[PDB]
Formats: C-alpha cells, structure tokens, sequence
C-alpha cells in the first residue's frame, strides 16, 4: 500500500545521473586548465626570446 | 663575481693603449662573455622548466 522501494529506485536513478556527469565534466575542465597554463608558459617564453633579441 | 673584476681590470689597464697586452685582453673578453651567455641561457631554461611543472 506504500510503494517505498520504487521511490528509492527512482531517487537513486536520478542521483546516479548527476554523479556520472560531475565525474565526467570535472576531469575535462581540469585538463583544459592544464592546457591553458601550458599555453601561457609557451607564450611567455616566445615573447621573452624575441624581446631579448630586439 | 668574475665578470665584475675582469671588466674592471679592462678599464684599469687600458686607460691608455697598451699594445703588449692587447692580444690577450681580447681573448679574455671573448672567453668570459661567451661563458656568461651560456650560463645565463641555461639558467633561464632551467627556471622555465621548473615553472612548467605546476
């Protein structure tokens, strides 16, 4: 008369979706953070080399 | 520490032209400045690789 098991299955299935996409998006945004910092190091080194030659 | 004394010796000994020490002074200058360019360039490359590790 009180469907508690279907309620728990629904809550856990809505809660697994969010865990999956958080774990997927966080790794990719951290990778983009690493790439942007690497690009800023390469930019600094190139413009400093040309500055010292000039 | 080495360059600031060899260049002061160059300013001291050649207030007037000294033809006897003129062939060796040029070799000392070339040697110490070519040593310094290599050391300064490797120090910059080491600091850059250290900055790219974070």
């Amino acid at each position: 008369v009180i469907p508690w098991q279907t309620f728990d299955e629904t809550i856990k299935e809505l809660s697994r979706f969010k865990q999956e996409y958080s774990q997927a998006a966080s790794v990719l945004v951290g990778d983009i953070k690493t790439l942007l910092m690497d690009s800023q190091d390469k930019y600094f080194e190139a413009t400093q080399t040309v500055y010292e030659w000039c | 520490g080495v360059a600031t004394q060899l260049l002061a010796a160059y300013i001291l000994l050649f207030d007037e032209y000294n033809e006897k020490k003129a062939s060796a002074q040029k070799d000392i200058l070339i040697k110490v400045l070519d040593d310094g360019i290599t050391k300064l360039n490797e120090a910059q490359k080491s600091l850059l690789v250290s900055s790219q590790s974070f």
